[PDB]
C-alpha cells in the first residue's frame, strides 16, 4: 500500500469519478518541509501537511502538472512520485520511471521509436500500398 | 494620518524618443519586426499595462493617466455635438415648432451627389435628421439659442485640454504612490458625496434656477425672444416670484425645516407633462435634490482619518459563518475573509465589477427612459425614442461581456490560491461542476419551453389549426405575475390599496392610468401583456441564461478543467492545447468571451426587436379628435409575433420596406448602409469558418510570385494567428449585424416616425 | 453594326431622364456631356460598347492612364524594396520609410515602362527558379 | 564549407530550401549534422538557425579574406 | 494510442521532454549530436497528442513527430 | 525634435498622409469636374 497523509481539503467536484474505481487511478506522493497551501489540479486550494503527503488524482497529467509546475517550480520539492493504481489493488510506480527525471540523460535508457533518417526521407504512401506499414514506420 | 497624499516628482521624463521605438513597452516587441505578426501584436498589447511591467505602482499610474486621456476624448466628442448643434443645425427653428420640425445637426457637402442626404427636416433647413435626442436634452436644460450651445462647445474644448494636461502632469510630473490608489474608504467617500452628491446638488440648482423657469414659460406658450436669459431669473428675484410664489420668502423655509412651502417648484406629481409629454421638470428637480442629500449622506459611511466610519476589511472579515443568517451560513466559516486581498492588487477584478454595473445602469437607462420619458417632445419623437433605447441596450451588452472577460483575466493572472483558503471564492471554484451543470440544464429547459413553442405555433398555423396554438385565442399563457405588478403600481397612486398616496398621476402610464398625447401622437399608453409577451420574455430569459452559461463557464474554468488542468499556465488568451485529448480548440477563457459576444448579440437583437415591434404595434401611433388611436403597425404583435414566420414576414419583411426602397431619396444612405452591414456579416464568415493553416499555405505561393520578381518584403507576410482570426471574425460579424439593424431601424422611423 | 445602341441625344428615354433630373451641379453639365458623347440603350442610360473601331481613344486613354499609374506604384515599391535589401536592417526600413530612398525610387519610376523593358532584356527583372524558396513536392 | 561561408540550402523539407544562409561554425566531431547555418529570415517557429550536413549545402560565396 | 517518432536531426536540447504534460519522452545517451543525447518515447501509451513536444522542438524540420492514431481512454484525456 | 521627425516617417503615419493627400486630389476632381465617365474624359464641355 502507498503510505502518506492526504492534504487538508474540504471537498470538491473535480475529484475522482467512476473511472477511478472501474478502470484505473493515479496517486502522487511527496514530502514537504512545512505546512503550506498549493492549488489542486482540478480547481480549489488545499493545504499540504508537514510530513509526507498523498493525493489521489484521476489522470496522470494531473500528477505531472502538480509535481512539475507546482511542487518543483514553486515549492522546491523534488522527491514526488506518481503511481498507477488498478482496481484489483496492483500499484506500479511510473514517474520517475527509473528514479531519474526524464529530462536528465541517464545511462541504460534504450532508444525507443528512433528513426535513423531525417523526416524528409520518409517514403511516399504509394510505395507502401496494401502493405500495412506507415511511412514513418518504414525501415 | 493613515489617509494622506504621497507622490514622486518627475518619475518619467517627457521626451518623444520612445515615439520612434514602436513596441518599446514589450520586451519581445522592442527588438523589431521580423514577420507581419509583429505589427498585429503591437496594437494587441498596446494597453495591456500589466504585461508591460510587473510593478503594480507603475501600472496604477498608467491607469490614472490614461483615464484623463479618455476623458479628454469624451470632452472633444461632447464639444462636437454642441458646436454642430450651434453652427450646422436647425435648433432655433425646432424650438419654435417642436412638434412640426425634425431635429437635424449634420449637413453634408455637395460634391458627388451626396447632398441628396440633406433631408427636408422642416424649419427651412436641409440636413440629416439626427436621432440622438440632443435637442430634447438642450430644451430641458433651458437652452434656447445657438449662442449658449456655442459657449458650451468652447467650454468642452477647454475641459478637454485641462484633462489632457492632468494626465501628463500626474504621470510625468507628480505620480501618486501605490498606497494612494489603495485608499478605498477615502475614494468611496469622495466619489459618493463629492462626485455623485455634489453633482446632483449642482444640477438641482441649475434645474431650479434656470431649467424650471425657462421651461415653464416655454410650455405656457411664451415665445423664445420674450423669455429672459437664465441669469435674469437669478438677478431679478421678482421674476421667479411670479412663476413660483415660494421664492418671495427666500431661504428661510429651508433653514427652518418648513420645506412644505417649497412644494410649488419641488413637486411630487408623477406622470407626464401634458404639453410636452416629458416628465415634469419640477419633479426631476426634487428627484435630483433628494439624490444629492442621499449621496452626500452615503459619502460619510467609510472611516478615513477620524475613527468614525465603517471599514471594508472588518466588514468583509465578519461576513462568514456563523455570523450570517441561519439559512445563509452555507458560505462556510471563512466566508468573505480574504476578498480584501483581491481589491488591494487586482485592477482587473474592479474593472470586471464596474463594467457589469455600467451594463446595469445603461439597461436601466434604456427601460426607464421610454416608459417615463424625461425630456420634452421626446416620447413623440419616435425615431429618437427607438434610437435611444436601442443604443443603450447595445452599450450595456458590450459592458456586461467586458465584465465577464476581465473577471476571467483576474482568475488567470491576479488570483492567488494562498489568499483564498476555504473562503467563498475558493468554495465557488470547488463546486463549479454543480453550477455549470445546473446552468446547462436550465438553458435547455428554457430553450425548449421558449423557442420550440414558437416552432409548435408555426406548425399549428401551417396545419390550419389555430386553436392548438399558444396564443390569446388558443392555449393561453397569461403573464399573471407581470399583470399583477401593473395593477399594483397603478393602484398605488390611486389610479395593497394606495400604497403611494403622495403621487398624483401614475408613475408610468405604461402600467396603466391613462394615455398622454402631445402633437396628435401617442407619448405613452398602457402596455398590455398577453401570451405573446409571455413568450418573448421567456425568450429573453433563455438567451440571457445561455450568454451567462458561456461567459461563466469561461471564468469558472479559466484556471483549468478536467481536460486541460494547467490552462492558467497557458494564459488567458491562447488558441488551443493541440489536437490531442480529442481536440482542445477554444478552451481558453478568451474564447469563451469570443463565443459570448455572439450570444450577447443574439440576445440583445431580440430585445431591441421586441421593443421596436411592440411599441410600434401597441403604443406609438396617431390620435384623432375622437381619441381613437391607430398604431404604426395596427396591433400586429398579438397575433403575428407568436410565430417566427410572423417575425420573418410582418416584422423583418414588412418593416424593411422603408430601407429597401430608400434609393433616390434622402434616406438612401440608410439603404447603402443596409447592404454594407450585410456585406460585413458575410465577410466575417470566412475568418470564423476557416483556419490560418490554409491561408499561410496560400500566402506561400503568393510570396513565391513576389520572390520571382524580386519584390518580396523583408517583413515576412504571415496569416493571422488563430486567436487573431477569431477576433477579426467576431468583430466584423458584430459590426455587420449591428449596422444592418441600425440602418433598418433608422430608415423606417425617419419616414413613419 | 450594333443597332440597339444609339447616341444618347437621340434616344427618347434619355431626354426623359434629362428633363426630370434635378437642377444641381451634379446633373446640369454631366447630362450635356452624356448626350453628346455617350451611346444609350433602350433604357435611356449610357452604355459602354467595345465593338466600335471609332471612339477607340475613349477606351485606350483610360486603360493606358491606369496602367501607367499602377505600374508607377508597383515600380516605386519594387525599386525601394530592392534598395533596402543591402541594408543591415531591411525590416526597419519597411516600418520607417527612408525618405531619401523613397524619393529616389519615385523619381526613377516615372520612366517605369522603359526601365522594366531594360531589366527584362538584361535578365535583371526576374530571379532564377533554383534561387527561390520552394516547398517539397 | 567553413565559418563565414555563404551557402544555399538543399534540404527539401527545410524552411530555407533553395534559400541562402551564412555558416556560423563547423563541428569537427563525427556528428551527423556538424554545420551550423544562420539565416536572415526566421522560419514559422521564429528560429533562424539550423544544423545541416555537408551534402545538404551548396557553397555560393567564399568567406571574406 | 498515438505514435511518437524521433529522427536523427535531434540535437538533444531536452526541450520536448520538458514540455510533455504526461511524461512520454525521456533523454537517452546518443552519439549523433554534440549534446551526446537524443529524445526517446518509451511511454507513448500515455501520449495525449497535444503536440507540445513539436512546438518546443527547435530543429527545422522537426526532430520529433506525433502521428495521432487509435484513441483510448487516456489518449482522449478523459477523467471519467 | 529629431525623434518627432523620425516618428513622422512611420508606416502608419506615411500611409495616412498618402491616403489623405490622394483622397483630397480625387475629392477636388469631383468638385471641379463632376460626372466624368468613360468616353468623356479629356473632352470639352458642350
Ligand atoms: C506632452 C507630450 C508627451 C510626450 C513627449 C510624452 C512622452 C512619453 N510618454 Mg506620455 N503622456 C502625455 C504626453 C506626452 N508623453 C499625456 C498628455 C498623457 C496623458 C494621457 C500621457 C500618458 C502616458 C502614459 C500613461 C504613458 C506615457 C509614456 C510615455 C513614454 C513612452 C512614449 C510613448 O507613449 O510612445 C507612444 C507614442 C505615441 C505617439 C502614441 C500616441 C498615440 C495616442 C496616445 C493615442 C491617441 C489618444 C490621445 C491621448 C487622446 C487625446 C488626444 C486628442 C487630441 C484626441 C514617453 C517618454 C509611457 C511610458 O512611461 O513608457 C513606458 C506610459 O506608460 N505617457
Ligand atoms: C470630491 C472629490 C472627487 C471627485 C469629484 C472625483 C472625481 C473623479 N475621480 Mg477621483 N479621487 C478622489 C476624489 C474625487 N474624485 C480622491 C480623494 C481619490 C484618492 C482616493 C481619488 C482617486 C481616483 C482614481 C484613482 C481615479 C479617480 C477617477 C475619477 C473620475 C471618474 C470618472 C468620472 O465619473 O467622470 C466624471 C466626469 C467629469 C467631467 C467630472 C468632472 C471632472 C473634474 C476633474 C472635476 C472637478 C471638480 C472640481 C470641484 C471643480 C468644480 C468647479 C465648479 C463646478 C464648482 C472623476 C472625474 C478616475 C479617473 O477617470 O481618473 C481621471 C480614476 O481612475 N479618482
Ligand atoms: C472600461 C473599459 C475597458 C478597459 C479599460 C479595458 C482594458 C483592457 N482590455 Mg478589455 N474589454 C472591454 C472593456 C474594457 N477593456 C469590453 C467592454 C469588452 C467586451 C468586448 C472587452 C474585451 C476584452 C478582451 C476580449 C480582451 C481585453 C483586453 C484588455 C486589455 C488590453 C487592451 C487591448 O488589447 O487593447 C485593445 C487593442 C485593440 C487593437 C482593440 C481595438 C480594436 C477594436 C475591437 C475595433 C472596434 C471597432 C470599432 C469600434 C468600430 C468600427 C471601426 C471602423 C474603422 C470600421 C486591457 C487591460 C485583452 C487582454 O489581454 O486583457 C488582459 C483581451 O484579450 N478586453
Ligand atoms: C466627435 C467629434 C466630431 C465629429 C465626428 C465631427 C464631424 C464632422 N465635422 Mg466637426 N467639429 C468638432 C467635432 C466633431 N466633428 C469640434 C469639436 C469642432 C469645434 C472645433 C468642430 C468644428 C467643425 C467645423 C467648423 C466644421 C465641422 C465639419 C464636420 C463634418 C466634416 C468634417 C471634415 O471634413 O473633416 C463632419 C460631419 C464641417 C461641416 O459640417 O461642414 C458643413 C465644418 O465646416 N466641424
Ligand atoms: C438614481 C440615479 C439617477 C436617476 C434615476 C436620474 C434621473 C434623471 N436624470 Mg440624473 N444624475 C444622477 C443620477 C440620477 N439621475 C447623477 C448621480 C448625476 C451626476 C452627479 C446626474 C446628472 C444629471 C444631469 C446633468 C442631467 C440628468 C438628467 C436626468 C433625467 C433624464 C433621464 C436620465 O438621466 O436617465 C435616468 C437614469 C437612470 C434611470 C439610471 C442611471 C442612474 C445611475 C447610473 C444608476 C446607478 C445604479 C447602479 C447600476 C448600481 C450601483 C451598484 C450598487 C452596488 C450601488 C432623469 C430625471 C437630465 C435632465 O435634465 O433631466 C430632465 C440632465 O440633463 N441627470
Ligand atoms: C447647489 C446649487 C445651488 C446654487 C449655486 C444656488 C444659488 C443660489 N440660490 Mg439656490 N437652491 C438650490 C441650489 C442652489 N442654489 C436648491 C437645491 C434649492 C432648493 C431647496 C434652492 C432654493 C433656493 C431659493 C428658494 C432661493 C435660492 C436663491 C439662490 C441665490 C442666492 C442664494 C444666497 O446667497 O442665499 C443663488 C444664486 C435665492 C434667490 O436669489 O432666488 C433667485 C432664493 O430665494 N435658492
Ligand atoms: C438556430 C440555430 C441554433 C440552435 C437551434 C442551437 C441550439 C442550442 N445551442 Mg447553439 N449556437 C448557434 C446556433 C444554434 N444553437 C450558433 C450560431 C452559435 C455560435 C455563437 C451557437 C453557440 C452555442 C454555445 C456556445 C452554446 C449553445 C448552446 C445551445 C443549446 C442550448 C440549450 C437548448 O436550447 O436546448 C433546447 C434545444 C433547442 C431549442 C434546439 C431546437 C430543438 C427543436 C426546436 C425541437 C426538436 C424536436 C425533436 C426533439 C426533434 C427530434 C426528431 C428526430 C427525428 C430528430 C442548444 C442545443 C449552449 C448549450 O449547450 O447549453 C446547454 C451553449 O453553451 N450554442
Ligand atoms: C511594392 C508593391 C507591390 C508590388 C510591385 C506587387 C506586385 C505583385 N503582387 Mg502584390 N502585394 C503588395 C505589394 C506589391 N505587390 C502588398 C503590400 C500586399 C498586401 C496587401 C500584396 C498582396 C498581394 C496578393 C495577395 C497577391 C499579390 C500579387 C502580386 C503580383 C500580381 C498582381 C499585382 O500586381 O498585385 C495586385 C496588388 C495587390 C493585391 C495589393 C497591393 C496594393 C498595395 C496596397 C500597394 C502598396 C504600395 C506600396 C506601399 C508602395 C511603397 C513604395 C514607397 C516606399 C516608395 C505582382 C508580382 C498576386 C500574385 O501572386 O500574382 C501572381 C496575389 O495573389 N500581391
Ligand atoms: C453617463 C455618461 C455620460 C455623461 C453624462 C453627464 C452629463 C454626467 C455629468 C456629471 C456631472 C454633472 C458631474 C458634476 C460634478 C460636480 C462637482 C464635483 C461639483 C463640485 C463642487 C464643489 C466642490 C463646490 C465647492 C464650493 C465652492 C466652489 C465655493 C464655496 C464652497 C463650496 C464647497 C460650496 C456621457 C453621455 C457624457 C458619456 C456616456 C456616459
Ligand atoms: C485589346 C483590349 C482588350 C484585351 C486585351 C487582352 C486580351 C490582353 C492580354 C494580355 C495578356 C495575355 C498579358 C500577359 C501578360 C503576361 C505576363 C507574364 C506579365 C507579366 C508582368 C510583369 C512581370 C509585370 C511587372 C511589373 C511592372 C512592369 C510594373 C509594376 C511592377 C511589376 C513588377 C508588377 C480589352 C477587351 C480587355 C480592353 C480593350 C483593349
Ligand atoms: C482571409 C483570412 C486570412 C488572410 C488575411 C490576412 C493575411 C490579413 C490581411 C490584412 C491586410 C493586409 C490589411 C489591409 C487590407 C486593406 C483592405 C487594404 C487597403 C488598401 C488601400 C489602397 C485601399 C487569415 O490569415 C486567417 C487566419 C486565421 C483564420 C482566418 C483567416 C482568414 O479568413
Amino acid at each position: 500500500t502507498l503510505e502518506g497523509q492526504t492534504p487538508i481539503f474540504g471537498g470538491g467536484t473535480g475529484g475522482l469519478l467512476t473511472k477511478a474505481e472501474r478502470e484505473e487511478k493515479y496517486v502522487i506522493t511527496w514530502t514537504s518541509p512545512k505546512e503550506q497551501v498549493f492549488e489542486m489540479p482540478t480547481g480549489g486550494s488545499a493545504i499540504m501537511r508537514q510530513g509526507k503527503n498523498k493525493l489521489e488524482i484521476a489522470r496522470k497529467e494531473y500528477g505531472i502538472a502538480l509535481g512539475g509546475q507546482q511542487l518543483r517550480a514553486k515549492f522546491k520539492i523534488n522527491d514526488y512520485k506518481i503511481y498507477r493504481v488498478y482496481p484489483n489493488g496492483e500499484t506500479q510506480m511510473i514517474h520517475p520511471a527509473d528514479g531519474v527525471f526524464p529530462e536528465k540523460v541517464n545511462q541504460g535508457r534504450p532508444k525507443v521509436r528512433y528513426v535513423d533518417r531525417n523526416i524528409g526521407s520518409n517514403p511516399s504512401p504509394a510505395k507502401l500500398k496494401f502493405s500495412g506499414v506507415q511511412p514513418y514506420d518504414a525501415p | 494620518q493613515k489617509v494622506r497624499v504621497v507622490v514622486d516628482n518627475d518619475p518619467v521624463p517627457t521626451s518623444p524618443e520612445l515615439w520612434a521605438k514602436p513596441g518599446h513597452f514589450d520586451r519581445t516587441l522592442a527588438r523589431g519586426p521580423k514577420t507581419t505578426t509583429w505589427i498585429w501584436n503591437l496594437h494587441a498589447n498596446a494597453h495591456d499595462f500589466d504585461t508591460h511591467t510587473s510593478d503594480l505602482e507603475d501600472i496604477s499610474r498608467k491607469i490614472f493617466a490614461a483615464h484623463f486621456g479618455h476623458l479628454a476624448v469624451i470632452f472633444i466628442w461632447l464639444s462636437g455635438m454642441y458646436f454642430h448643434g450651434a453652427k450646422f443645425s436647425n435648433f432655433e427653428a425646432w424650438m419654435a415648432n417642436p412638434t412640426g420640425v425634425k431635429p437635424s445637426a449634420q449637413v453634408v457637402w455637395s460634391l458627388v451627389g451626396q447632398d441628396i442626404l440633406n433631408a427636408d427636416v422642416g424649419g427651412g433647413f436641409h440636413g440629416i435628421q439626427i436621432t440622438s435626442g440632443l435637442f430634447q436634452l438642450w430644451r430641458a436644460a433651458g437652452i434656447t439659442n445657438t449662442f449658449q450651445l456655442y459657449c458650451t462647445a468652447i467650454g468642452g474644448l477647454v475641459m478637454a485640454a485641462i484633462m489632457l494636461f492632468a494626465g501628463w502632469f500626474h504621470y510625468h510630473k507628480r505620480a501618486p504612490k501605490l498606497e494612494w490608489f489603495q485608499n478605498w474608504e477615502a475614494m468611496m467617500n469622495h466619489h459618493l458625496a463629492g462626485l455623485l452628491g455634489l453633482g446632483c446638488l449642482g444640477w438641482a440648482g441649475h434645474q431650479i434656477h434656470v431649467a424650471l423657469p425657462v421651461n415653464k414659460l416655454l410650455d405656457a406658450g411664451v415665445a423664445i425672444k420674450d423669455i429672459p436669459l437664465p441669469h435674469e431669473f437669478i438677478l431679478n428675484t421678482s421674476l421667479m416670484a411670479e412663476l413660483y410664489p415660494s421664492f418671495a420668502k427666500g431661504l428661510v423655509p429651508f433653514f427652518t425645516l418648513q420645506w412644505g412651502q417649497y412644494a410649488d417648484f419641488l413637486t411630487f406629481k408623477g406622470g407626464l407633462n401634458p404639453v410636452t409629454g416629458g416628465l415634469w421638470l419640477s419633479d426631476t428637480a426634487h428627484h435630483h435634490l433628494a439624490l444629492a442629500v442621499l449621496f452626500i449622506v452615503a459619502g460619510h459611511f467609510y472611516r478615513t482619518n477620524w475613527g468614525i466610519g465603517h471599514s471594508f476589511k472588518e466588514m468583509l472579515d465578519d461576513a462568514k459563518s456563523p455570523n450570517m443568517l441561519p439559512f445563509l451560513n452555507f458560505i462556510g466559516p471563512v466566508g468573505h475573509e480574504g476578498l480584501d486581498k483581491i481589491f488591494e492588487t487586482s485592477w482587473h477584478a474592479n474593472l470586471s465589477i464596474h463594467l457589469v454595473q455600467f451594463g446595469t445602469a445603461s439597461l436601466l437607462v434604456a427601460h426607464h427612459m421610454y416608459a417615463m420619458p424625461p425630456y420634452p417632445y421626446l416620447a413623440t419623437d419616435y425615431a429618437t425614442a427607438l434610437s435611444l433605447f436601442t443604443h443603450h441596450v447595445w452599450i450595456a451588452g458590450f459592458c456586461i461581456v467586458g465584465g465577464a472577460a476581465h473577471a476571467a483575466i483576474f482568475m488567470v493572472r491576479d488570483y492567488d490560491p494562498a489568499h483564498h483558503v476555504n473562503n467563498i471564492l475558493d468554495r465557488t471554484l470547488r463546486h463549479r461542476d454543480v453550477i455549470i451543470s445546473h446552468l446547462a440544464w436550465v438553458c435547455q429547459f428554457l430553450g425548449f419551453h421558449s423557442f420550440a413553442m414558437y416552432c409548435h405555433n408555426d406548425t399549428m398555423r401551417a396545419f390550419g389549426r389555430p386553436q392548438d396554438m399558444f396564443s390569446d385565442t388558443g392555449i393561453q399563457l397569461q403573464p399573471i405575475f407581470a399583470q399583477w405588478i401593473q395593477h399594483i403600481h397603478t393602484a398605488a397612486v390611486g389610479a395593497l390599496g394606495t400604497t403611494a398616496p403622495g403621487i398624483g398621476a401614475p408613475v408610468s402610464y405604461a402600467w396603466g392610468g391613462g394615455m398622454v398625447a402631445v402633437g396628435g401622437k401617442v407619448a405613452m399608453m398602457p402596455i398590455a401583456l398577453g401570451t405573446a409577451d409571455f413568450l418573448i420574455h421567456h425568450i429573453h430569459a433563455f438567451t440571457i441564461h445561455v450568454t451567462v452559461l458561456v461567459l461563466f463557464k469561461g471564468v469558472l474554468f479559466a484556471r483549468g478543467s478536467r481536460l486541460v488542468p494547467d490552462k492558467a499556465n497557458l494564459g488567458f488568451r491562447f488558441p488551443c492545447d493541440g489536437p490531442g485529448r480529442g481536440g482542445t480548440c477554444q478552451v481558453s477563457a478568451w474564447d469563451h468571451v469570443f463565443l459570448g459576444l455572439f450570444w450577447m448579440y443574439n440576445s440583445l437583437s431580440m430585445v431591441v426587436f421586441h421593443f421596436s415591434w411592440k411599441m410600434q404595434s401597441d403604443v406609438w401611433g396617431t390620435v384623432d379628435s375622437d381619441g381613437i388611436v391607430t398604431h404604426l403597425t395596427g396591433g400586429n404583435f398579438a397575433t403575428s409575433s407568436i410565430t417566427n414566420n410572423g417575425w420573418l414576414r410582418d416584422f423583418l419583411w414588412a418593416q424593411s420596406a422603408q430601407v429597401i426602397q430608400s434609393y433616390n431619396s434622402s434616406l438612401s444612405a440608410y439603404g447603402l448602409m443596409f447592404l454594407a452591414g450585410h456585406f460585413i456579416f458575410g465577410f466575417s464568415l470566412m475568418f470564423l469558418f476557416s483556419g490560418r493553416g490554409y491561408w499561410q499555405e496560400l500566402i506561400e505561393s503568393i510570396v513565391w510570385a513576389h520572390n520571382k520578381l524580386k519584390v518580396a518584403p523583408a517583413i515576412q507576410p504571415r496569416a493571422l494567428s488563430i486567436v487573431h482570426g477569431r477576433a477579426v471574425g467576431v468583430a466584423h460579424y458584430l459590426l455587420g449585424g449591428i449596422v444592418t439593424t441600425w440602418a433598418f431601424f433608422l430608415a423606417r422611423m425617419s419616414a413613419i416616425g | 453594326a450594333n443597332s440597339t445602341l444609339v447616341p444618347c441625344s437621340k434616344s427618347p428615354a434619355f431626354q426623359a431622364r434629362m428633363k426630370n433630373a434635378p437642377d444641381t451641379y451634379y446633373f446640369n453639365k454631366p447630362f450635356k456631356a452624356y448626350a453628346k458623347y455617350e451611346l444609350c440603350g433602350t433604357d435611356g442610360l449610357p452604355h459602354l460598347p467595345l465593338d466600335r473601331l471609332d471612339r477607340a481613344t475613349d477606351v485606350l486613354v483610360p486603360i493606358g492612364l491606369f496602367l501607367y499609374v499602377a505600374g508607377f506604384i508597383g515600380w516605386s515599391g519594387r525599386s525601394y524594396l530592392r534598395a533596402t535589401k543591402s541594408a543591415s536592417d531591411p525590416e526597419m526600413k519597411e516600418i520607417f520609410i527612408d525618405l531619401p530612398l523613397a524619393l529616389q525610387s519615385i523619381s526613377k519610376a516615372v520612366l517605369w515602362p522603359l526601365l522594366a523593358l531594360q531589366e527584362f532584356l538584361s535578365g535583371d527583372l526576374t530571379a532564377r527558379d533554383e534561387e527561390i524558396p520552394i516547398s517539397p513536392r | 564549407v567553413e565559418r563565414g561561408s555563404k551557402v544555399r540550402i538543399l534540404r527539401r523539407e527545410s524552411y530555407w530550401y533553395q534559400d541562402v544562409g551564412l555558416v556560423a561554425s563547423v563541428d569537427k566531431s563525427g556528428i551527423k549534422y556538424p554545420v551550423i547555418v544562420r539565416f536572415d529570415k526566421v522560419n514559422y517557429a521564429g528560429v533562424n538557425t539550423n544544423n545541416f550536413a555537408d551534402f545538404e549545402l551548396l557553397e555560393i560565396e567564399k568567406p571574406k579574406a | 494510442s498515438h505514435t511518437v517518432k524521433i529522427y536523427d536531426t535531434c540535437i538533444g536540447c531536452t526541450q520536448c521532454v520538458r514540455a510533455c504534460p504526461t511524461d512520454v519522452l525521456e533523454m537517452v545517451p546518443w552519439d549523433g549530436c554534440k549534446a551526446a543525447q537524443i529524445a526517446s518515447s518509451p511511454r507513448t501509451e500515455d501520449c495525449v497528442g497535444c503536440k507540445r513536444c513539436e512546438t518546443a522542438c527547435p530543429t527545422d524540420f522537426l526532430s520529433i513527430r506525433v502521428y495521432l492514431g487509435a484513441e483510448t481512454t487516456r489518449s482522449m484525456g478523459l477523467a471519467y | 525634435m529629431q525623434h518627432v521627425f523620425k516618428y513622422l516617417t512611420l508606416a502608419p503615419v506615411m500611409a495616412t498622409f498618402t491616403m489623405v493627400a490622394l483622397s483630397v486630389v480625387l475629392i477636388m476632381l469631383q468638385i471641379w469636374f463632376p460626372g466624368l465617365q468613360y468616353g468623356t474624359y479629356f473632352k470639352p464641355t458642350p
